[PDB]
């Protein structure tokens, strides 16, 4: 294992892949929280979301 | 498509500039999501672009196309 | 164990092309590793027919000025703007906030009413 | 000492197999150990792979698993172990491995197609199973071949017939004689033209 | 080790900064970041199309 | 339930349809 | 002291890392923010940067 | 009447779904 | 969840209608 020429990684050297939030991992997570939590908290969340919609 | 076979010997000089030779399009695709500080390949490719569109470049500047990509592309030309 | 995310496989690719290159008479074996769109999506890119990849000039008009900006603030050194702030402004302008329409908000407000109204409809369907 | 390695007939320092594997087993987790060192180690193990595939494919699999858990996946490693499987004459292993490449999102390399051709050849399987690998590889944009397909496939096979394996009766790899020297018998030996270009240079130069 | 150390002394001071910018990005931006970016790009494209 | 609402208000129509579809496919 | 770069944890060890080697040691950090600042930068935005309040407001929203 | 509504608001999506399935199976 | 379903299964049609009316009045 004495000789190596040039190493190359999967990403670029000295360049970080900056984080981004995808579709499912957000949406389905929100749906899962809304499912497992409550319909009362879901009602409050629907109220806040409707408040944000009328704000929009 | 080749009717006659290819050549065996190549001319050698140093190309200082891009000039439109037999090309009709140059596409430079970079995903800005990928980020780095200091000298990196991103810097190199985008310096390729900078030289392509600079005032002293013989390359016609209407056919150099730059693309921002969403998901994590190693910038290609 | 996949390097790309499960979502990206149907789109992305890992291309490894290793070349012998000569340096000061020697030969070093250097490889280019890159993550890249598959050729279907690639000829979708070159056709200017592809979403998920946006043209630059529609983000900010006329990159011939933008990348070619030489710094003029109290200085005769006409050095280009650095790399990091160009990449930064680029990925900022990419990631800005879209004005989500109240119509989509209304569709989602209708979608919030799915379970309760469905149970109420199922209770009255007998 | 001779176990560890030596300078063979071309005054080249070749590292002994079963010596290289021990260097691996010491250096598996070291910080300086890069992914090229792994595939180099595997490359060093190949004659052992041919002359006894039963007890040396386990070594290759050790390096394989360890690599795959030190780094998620790599192109190097898959090229290397499909080459190993090619020399061990396990062909369905080669298809299995290639399917693992494509399923993994990895774009099979030009070398991977050459390994397909090698495994297709020395496993005693007919042409048109190698031909298919070559044509598929060239459709893929891996192999760039300047000549027409027939004659260039002839070229590849004519190179591989010169390169016949470690166990064979005719080939380069089938030649076993090694000038055994602890020291190269000319130290001012030349890879270049001038004395500047001499083969043996200091380690703090290298 | 002297190899990777010399290469590091050449190029490596920068990823020290890159990591902190990255974790800033994943702390302050990502949680409030948009989920559908393709709709964003479609929006920009149609708005540039409309001359807006 | 605040952040859930803030994130839910930002979803697209395709995204809202996908969310409702995943929710109705997961349960009922 | 801007939201992003105002961190005492990464600041205090930075200051003491400087003070290990005999770099400027007679410093309160807030006089470090005075002695070291862009000097050709005009008076207004430099008192703006000195002031925690006026710069407390610039924050990436979303 | 109010108790059942209150208990229905404390249900999960899995809970309301299973209740819907049971109500469809029984009646 | 099971107890509520068991309690609702023992109620009549008029009781179910009254419960639906109460749910429409309160929760809507």
């Amino acid at each position: 294992a004495a000789a190596a020429a040039a190493a190359a990684a999967a990403a670029a050297a000295a360049a970080a892949a900056a984080a981004a939030a995808a579709a499912a991992a957000a949406a389905a997570a929100a749906a899962a929280a809304a499912a497992a939590a409550a319909a009362a908290a879901a009602a409050a969340a629907a109220a806040a979301a409707a408040a944000a919609a009328a704000a929009a | 498509g080749a009717k006659r076979p290819l050549a065996v010997v190549a001319p050698r000089t140093m190309h200082r500039y891009l000039f439109l030779m037999h090309m009709e399009k140059v596409t430079i695709t970079v995903s800005p999501l990928l980020f780095g500080y200091g000298h990196t390949i991103q810097k190199a490719v985008l310096d390729f672009y900078r030289r392509a569109i600079s005032a002293r470049s013989p390359f016609p500047k209407d056919k150099v196309f730059l693309f921002y990509a969403i998901d994590h592309i190693t910038p290609r030309i | 164990a996949s390097p790309l995310p499960v979502a990206a496989l149907s789109r992305l690719r890992i291309t490894h092309r290793s070349f012998l290159t000569r340096s000061r008479g020697r030969h070093v074996c250097r490889s280019a590793v890159g993550v890249e769109y598959r050729p279907e999506q690639q000829k979708k890119v070159l056709d200017h027919s592809y979403a998920r990849v946006i043209n630059a000039e529609v983000v900010h008009g006329d990159e011939q000025k933008f990348w070619g900006e030489r710094r003029t603030f109290y200085t005769q050194r006409n050095i280009f703007f650095p790399m990091w702030d160009r990449c930064a402004q680029a990925l900022i302008l990419i990631t800005r906030e879209v004005p989500r329409v109240p119509q989509e908000m209304a569709f989602r407000l209708m979608a919030v009413f799915l379970k309760l109204m469905l149970l109420p409809r199922l209770m009255m369907n007998t | 000492p001779k176990e560890i390695g030596f300078y063979n007939a071309g005054d080249n320092f070749e590292l002994t197999p079963q010596a290289a594997y021990r260097i691996y087993k010491q250096n598996c987790d070291e910080t300086f150990w890069t992914r090229l060192h792994n595939e180099k180690t595997i490359i060093h193990l190949l004659p052992l792979v041919e002359q006894d595939p039963g007890t040396n494919m386990v070594l290759v699999d050790d390096i394989f698993r360890h690599h795959l858990k030190r780094f998620g996946a790599d192109h190097y490693i898959y090229n290397a172990v499909m080459q190993a499987a090619a020399f061990a004459k396990d062909f369905p292993r080669c298809e299995q491995l290639l399917a693992e490449m494509r399923g993994l999102g990895l774009e099979p390399n030009a070398q991977s197609y050459v390994n397909m051709m090698l495994g297709a050849r020395l496993t005693g399987k007919p042409r048109d199973q190698a031909e298919a690998f070559f044509r598929e590889g060239i459709k893929t944009g891996a192999i760039s071949a300047v000549m027409r397909l027939d004659t260039e496939f002839q070229m590849w096979m004519n190179q591989l017939e010169r390169l016949g394996s470690f166990k064979a009766k005719v080939g380069y790899l089938s030649v076993n004689e090694e000038g055994a020297s602890p020291m190269p018998r000319d130290m001012w030996a030349l890879w270049g033209w001038h004395r500047t270009e001499a083969k043996f240079i200091s380690r703090k130069q290298m | 080790d002297e190899i990777q150390r010399r290469v590091a002394d050449r190029t490596c001071v920068q990823e020290q900064s890159t990591r902190e910018v990255q974790e800033r990005w994943k702390r302050h931006v990502v949680p409030r970041m948009q989920t559908d970016l393709e709709f964003n790009l479609s929006h920009f494209k149609r708005q540039h199309a409309r001359g807006q | 339930a605040a952040a859930a609402a803030a994130a839910a208000a930002a979803a697209a129509a395709a995204a809202a349809a996908a969310a409702a579809a995943a929710a109705a496919a997961a349960a009922a | 002291l801007s939201p992003y770069h105002r961190d005492l944890r990464e600041r205090e060890l930075a200051r003491r890392y400087l003070n290990a080697r005999g770099w400027v040691k007679d410093m309160t950090p807030e006089e470090m923010r005075i002695v070291f600042m862009n000097y050709r930068l005009p008076e207004g935005e430099k008192r703006k940067q000195m002031d925690e309040a006026a710069m407390s407001g610039e924050v990436y929203w979303t």
